[PDB]
Parts: structure tokens; C-alpha cells; sequence
RNA sequence: AAGUUUGAAAAGCACUUUGGAAAGAGAGUGAAAUAGAACCUGAAGUCGUGACAAAGACAAUGGAAGUACCUCCAUUUCAAG
RNA sequence: GAUGUGGCCUGGAGGUUAGGACGAAGCUUAUGGCGUGAGCCUAAGAUGGACCGGCCUCUAGUGCAGAUCUUGGUUGGCGUAGCAAAGAUCUAACGGAGAUAUACUCAACAUGCAACGUUGGAUACUGGAGCGGGGAAGGAUUUCGUGCCAACGGCACUCGUA
RNA sequence: AACGUGUCGCGAUGGAUGACUUGGCUUCCUAUUUCGUUGAAGAACGCAGUAAAGUGCGAUAAGUGGUAUCAAUUGCAGAUUC
């Protein structure tokens, strides 16, 4: 249940030069400001998750 | 000027390391650990911070005594 | 003895050195077979072996060592060449050979004993 | 394995060199100009390069450089001299020679018969820029690889 | 060869900044052979080093 | 972030020759070196080189119908047919 | 916008029928053939080195050109914009692979340039609120000697807080 | 001419795909199964002939003692029931 969620993810909002996507914190790696959350993010929550009921 | 001039004017230092934890997390001022709370005899635990929870609880670090206890256990305390 | 390939795999490759031991086994020869009712023996240092698979087959030699963090045999008459010239030793699975003459001690004996199939 | 074979392999010498450090655009016109040359002429050439009283033509990789006379000679009238690629195309042209006299051939009737000049994998620095902002600074070698042949008079 | 050492230390021994040490131009090997301020010492007191 | 997935086995390139060195040219191991050490396979995009086709400025691409030259492609015919 | 299709394609399961070291998957194409089409099949590899195709049922994380889409890698602009505050170096000898480096012909110029460390000499600068000599905060071996020059010192190095 | 354009053969850069899997995720079960003032969990500093990390261990320190095994360990050294 919690598999790509990990994560503080915020939103930079519109007025930058990119995607209203939720986007990683932080600094000092590579996957600061990286995309997050979303079904097309790389490292981001399957669609439709499985369940066992 | 709030930027780079600015930078030049941060002298001292807030924290120093802890003498329980090991963090750098020791506000000198106020004589307390900011990430144990030390020396107040129990240690910060807050459930909204699960990621901070499991990075610090037990088996995590070497339990070179809990592991003998629990050989100890399933062996039924047996002695000769 | 699992019906699991990944945890059989894995106790293979993660077994101790006296599990190796057993695992590096070769069958002993028709005499030998005959006169001790046991079909295979681990291999030992100082033992004499027939090569059966590979390109050595047919060679004969002692055993020299028994590497088992490499998996092979050691023989001294199994080697080749650098290109320096000097020669080196060729590992060989214990599966691919046949013990023609076991070094015998006390223990040894014992062991063959209980593993008789009279 | 070169992406070319002589005609015979007997009365035929190899050089080679990678990862190059020299630019690879300079490299590209200085070593494309000796293609169908004899070795004697490539080596008087690059002396005199040095020298600068001749010049290498640049043809491709030759946007808003300088114009020159010396250019005329070669249908053009823009070319350079670069020393640094220079050099190093005259060490190369050393190793084919030696290779060719172990061989048993005669330098003197040799002719250049292949040349070829490829990006290499590059290198990374850095750079700073205004309002904080950090931007590549990047090196770009090459390959060279040549052979020559003796010519049957 | 470098005699910035020897330079160096001359300048310690002497008690003079650099400007003021004098090696000399023709006797290089010898002053290249002086590694201890007591070597340094002998070279002052032959004349190597004024 | 990052599979250490070379090969069955290091047998991980002796030796000669050019070079300050890195390397190159030969020689050798291996079934294989276009398997030579971050080494199975090795795509797309982009670039070098050799050969060839042409070609004004008509942006390029595109449709239809022919023709010139080519074609490691297919199929059918060779005599009573 | 609705619906149909013994309509096409992808990963896995139950059946059935086959293939493969005399070369499976994957990859490449002026390789043709079949189909209105989605696609299917053969040929060649001077490619690869161990798995896999058809048919009937079952099942799904099952088809991409674009979301200022996500992550990795490329690319024209481009050898372009530029590398212009703090005045500045010159000369000989020594050192170094870093030269005085040549095919005929040719005494030397017109065919090996550019650049470096040390010592001596010359010329300038800092100008005691100093590119002088010692300490606190902060840093923690950067200090010393001998080597070395792959990377780093946005030019260079035989030199370096590398 | 040159620069540019197009096609095919061969090379480079780049690291996709396929095959591989001692990892993950999910479900189910069995127990004389539940730490600490007799000093825990955690934190620090050390220990090898050669040893940065990691693993193991505590000045008895890549281990002492006992039982069972039965000839290794291995990059290089060093040295049968011991
Ligand atoms: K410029
Ligand atoms: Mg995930
Ligand atoms: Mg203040
Ligand atoms: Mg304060
Ligand atoms: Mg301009
Ligand atoms: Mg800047
Ligand atoms: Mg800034
Ligand atoms: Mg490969
Ligand atoms: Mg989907
Ligand atoms: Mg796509
Ligand atoms: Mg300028
Ligand atoms: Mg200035
Ligand atoms: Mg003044
Ligand atoms: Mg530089
Ligand atoms: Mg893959
Ligand atoms: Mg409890
Ligand atoms: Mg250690
Ligand atoms: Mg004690
Ligand atoms: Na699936
Ligand atoms: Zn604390």
C-alpha cells in the first residue's frame, strides 16, 4: 500500500518553466526535483493498485 | 544586502554533537538535543515521522546482547 | 530437496565448507565398487583420480588440492603453459572424474564402514 | 580493424591513436588535407605549417573564422594553424613510418591512402554563471586512423 | 635543479629575506649536495652563499 | 545513482620493433579478442569515410502517371515446346 | 456517438501439436510473397549463442506522436559569445622527451613552432590602515621531505593547498 | 568548382532490447517464542603477519572453552582427532 508514495512531494506551481507535476525535496542528489507520485513518473504509483479483496 | 553579503556575516555555531545520539544536534544554548532530547530521560518519538521511527529503532544498530538473550530463549536456558 | 529453485539455489551457493565437502564427491571404480559396496566417496587430498568429461579425459594423477571456494580438484598431472612459460594447474569439477585409489586412514575406514551397503 | 583494406597487404603500413587529446574539429581539417598525398610532401607540409608560411584550408567546421591568403592554394579563403594538431599528426605519421621500414618498404615511395577522423567519448568540467546558475564546459577529443601504400612506378 | 631548500634555509640561518641571499651561479652541484642546515652552515662559511 | 552478465577455464596478450609515456605495428592464448577487463547481446538518434546519383535560384516533404539507369529479389520459359 | 467482426497484436495459465548446437530469443534490410487494413510469412546476415512457434480454451499492470508529460542519452546554434578591474616584464646560463626534429636539390633566411622550472643580472610594483609578522571564530593535515604529472589548478607547467 | 543534398558498403559515439536472477512483493503454518539496575536498545572508540569500507569480535578483541566432524584456509605469506 504504500509503494511510490515514499516521498514529500510538493507541487512548484504554475510561473516556472515546467510541469505542474508533484516534485521531489531537498538537494545535494540527483532526484531532487525529480517528478513524483504520478502513474508516469519513473519511481511514481502504479495505476490502479492491486488489492487482495 | 540579504544574499551573498549576508552569508559572510553567519559566525558561531547553534549546535554541537551530542554526547547520547551522536548528532550534530546539540543546541548549546539551550542544553538539549534537538533530535533525542537529551538529557530528559526519554527520547523523541513522533508518530507523524514513521521514516524517522524506523531509522532509529532497535535492529538498526548491533544488539550484541539481545542476540545472546534470545539464543539463550530458544535453547531454554540449558546449562550442564 | 526444495521444491523452490531460488532457496535451492541459494543454499547451494551459500553452503559452509563441510557441506562443500560432501557436495564435491566423485564415484569410486568398478573394483573399488565392488570391494566396498559404496558407490561414491568426497575426494581428498592425495587421491588418485581418472579424468572422464572434458578435454583432459583419459588423464590420470593425484589430487593436490580440493580449492572448494573455487568448486574444483586440483591433479598435478592436469596443467598447462602461460605465456610466460611457466606452468599452472587446471581446476576440474569432482563430477567429471572416477577415484581409482583412496587414502586410507582410521577415520576414512570408519567412514566407508558405516557407509556399507552389505 | 580499420574501416578499410589496403589492395596488398604486403607493401602496406597501419597507425592508429585514440582518445586523442586534441580538438576534434581541428583535427578533422588537419589530417583531412594530407589524404592523397605522398609521405615526403604530408610531412614538408605540416613543417611549414609550423613555419606558417602555408596553411590548412578549413572547409567543414569553419563557421566565422578568419579569412587569409595563404587559403588561395587550396580553392579557399578561409584556414587556420593549428599547432597543437599539428604536432601530433606529424607523431603519427612517424609511428606509420617506422611500422613501413620494419616492414622492409622504402619511405620514399610511399602514399597516403586512408584517413579517418572520429568523435571520441568526452570529458566534463564546469562553468558559473550570473544569478547563480552552473553550465557545462566540455572537451571533445578524437580517433585517427590512416594507412598508406607503395606506389609501383 | 631547484635550490629553493637551500634558499630557504640560507635565508633562516642568515637571518635576511630573500632578496638579500646570494647563491652562487657556478657552484650548483655543490649547493645541490647540501641538505641539513649544517651543510647549509659549511657552504656559508666557503663562500658559496653570501 | 549503481546487475561486477570477459571466458568452460586467466589460458588476463611472453617476445620483437617505434615512442618520454600513453599507445601503435607484429607475434601469441582461446571455439571466438568485432569476448582484451566494468569486457554477453549491442537497437534507435547523431557523426566519419569510400563508391555512386545527380542537381540552379523553384524551402523540403507529398499524390498520380510514365521514362532513363540499376537490382545480393521473385516467378516463368527454352524446340516442338 | 452507438454497435459488429471463425478481425489484428502483447505478458502469463489449462490442453494439444511441433521445432532447436546441421544454431532458439533478440537485432539488421533496394529480402520478396500474402492481406482493403491492423499485420503475417519466407530469404540473406561475411549477426547472435540457448531456448521456443501454431491451434482451442482461460486470464491481465495488454497496443502511443504530442499531456509547458517522467527518466536517460543526443543535437543545430559553434570552434561562435567570450576568457578586457587589481600597471610588467626583459636577458643569459643551467635543467628537461618537451630540439637546432628535412625526401631529391640544397652554406646559412625563405621547411619544428609555441611554451616551462632554477640561479645570476636588469627593470618595476606593494608603500607600515602592506600580495609584512602573530592570534580568536571557522577549517582539520591543507604543514615537512622525496617522487610523480592520468584526472584537477576554466591558457600552460619539468610546478602545486592535486 | 567549392559548400550542401540523396542512396548503398564499412567504421565511431550511445547503451535500448533479448536471454539470465543468491532480490522484492503477496498468502499460509509450527512453537517448554517476548529486552532492561545481574546495567537494555542506541551511540562512540578499538582489534588481522599483510586490512580503507563492510562483516565478526572487545585489551582473552576477524576470537578463548565444550560437543560433533574429519583434512584444510587460500590474494600472498606462515604453520592426523592436536
Ligand atoms: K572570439
Ligand atoms: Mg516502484
Ligand atoms: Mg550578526
Ligand atoms: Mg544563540
Ligand atoms: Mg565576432
Ligand atoms: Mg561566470
Ligand atoms: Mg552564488
Ligand atoms: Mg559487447
Ligand atoms: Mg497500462
Ligand atoms: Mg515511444
Ligand atoms: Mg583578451
Ligand atoms: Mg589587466
Ligand atoms: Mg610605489
Ligand atoms: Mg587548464
Ligand atoms: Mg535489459
Ligand atoms: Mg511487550
Ligand atoms: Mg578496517
Ligand atoms: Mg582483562
Ligand atoms: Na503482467
Ligand atoms: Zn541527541
Amino acid at each position: 500500500r504504500l509503494s511510490g508514495m515514499n516521498h514529500s512531494a510538493h507541487s512548484w506551481g504554475t510561473g516556472r518553466a515546467v510541469a505542474r507535476i508533484p516534485r521531489i525535496s531537498g538537494g545535494g542528489t540527483s532526484t531532487s526535483g525529480a517528478g513524483a507520485f504520478g502513474n508516469m513518473c519513473r519511481g511514481g504509483r502504479m495505476f490502479a493498485p492491486t488489492k487482495i479483496f | 544586502t540579504k544574499g551573498t553579503t549576508s552569508m559572510g556575516q553567519r559566525h558561531g555555531r547553534t549546535h554541537i554533537l551530542c554526547r547520547r545520539c551522536g548528532r550534530n544536534s546539540y543546541h548549546v544554548q539551550w542544553e538539549r538535543c534537538a533530535a533525542c532530547a537529551y538529557p530528559r530521560a526519554s527520547r523523541r518519538r513522533y508518530n507523524w515521522s514513521v521514516k524517522a521511527i524506523k531509522r532509529r529503532r532497535t535492529g538498526t544498530g548491533r544488539c550484541r546482547y539481545l542476540k545472546v538473550v534470545n539464543r539463550r530463549i530458544a535453547n531454554h536456558f540449558k546449562t550442564p | 530437496k526444495c521444491g523452490s529453485r531460488r532457496k535451492a539455489r541459494r543454499a547451494h551457493f551459500q553452503a559452509p565448507s563441510h557441506v562443500r565437502r560432501v557436495l564435491m564427491s566423485a564415484p569410486l571404480s568398478k573394483e573399488l565398487r565392488a570391494k566396498y559396496n559404496v558407490r561414491a566417496m568426497p575426494v581428498r587430498k592425495d587421491d588418485e583420480v581418472i579424468v572422464k568429461r572434458g578435454t583432459f579425459k583419459g588423464r590420470e594423477g593425484k589430487v593436490t588440492a580440493c580449492y572448494r571456494l573455487k568448486w574444483v580438484i586440483l591433479i598435478d598431472k592436469v596443467n598447462r603453459e602461460k605465456a610466460n612459460g611457466s606452468t599452472v594447474a587446471v581446476g576440474i569439477h569432482p563430477s567429471n572424474v572416477e577415484i581409482t585409489k583412496l587414502k586410507l586412514t582410521h577415520h576414512r575406514k570408519s567412514i566407508l564402514e558405516r557407509k556399507d551397503r552389505s | 580493424h580499420y574501416s578499410r583494406k589496403p589492395q596488398v597487404s604486403s607493401k602496406s603500413a597501419k597507425a592508429k591513436v585514440s582518445d586523442l587529446r586534441c580538438h576534434y574539429k581541428n583535427t578533422f581539417e588537419t589530417a583531412n588535407v594530407i589524404n592523397g598525398m605522398p609521405l615526403r610532401k604530408a610531412q614538408q607540409l605540416y613543417r611549414q605549417v609550423l613555419a606558417k608560411t602555408r596553411c590548412i584550408p578549413f572547409k567543414r567546421y569553419n563557421g566565422k573564422i578568419g579569412r587569409t591568403a595563404q587559403a588561395k592554394e587550396w580553392g579557399q579563403t578561409k584556414g587556420r594553424w593549428p599547432r597543437k594538431s599539428v604536432v601530433a599528426m606529424m607523431s603519427l605519421l612517424k609511428n606509420a613510418e617506422a611500422n613501413a621500414i620494419e616492414k622492409g618498404l622504402d619511405p620514399n615511395q610511399m602514399v597516403i591512402k586512408h584517413v579517418q577522423v572520429d568523435q571520441a567519448a568526452r570529458m566534463r568540467r564546469r562553468t558559473y554563471r550570473a544569478h547563480g546558475r552552473i553550465t557545462p564546459y566540455m572537451c571533445s577529443p578524437c580517433h585517427v586512423q590512416l594507412f598508406m601504400s607503395e606506389k609501383k612506378e | 635543479v631547484s635550490l629553493k631548500l637551500q634558499a630557504r634555509l640560507a635565508s633562516s640561518i642568515l637571518g635576511c629575506g630573500r632578496a638579500r641571499v646570494w647563491l652562487d651561479p657556478n657552484e650548483a652541484v655543490e649547493i645541490q649536495n647540501a641538505n641539513s642546515r649544517k651543510s647549509v652552515r659549511k657552504l656559508i662559511k666557503d663562500g658559496f652563499i653570501i
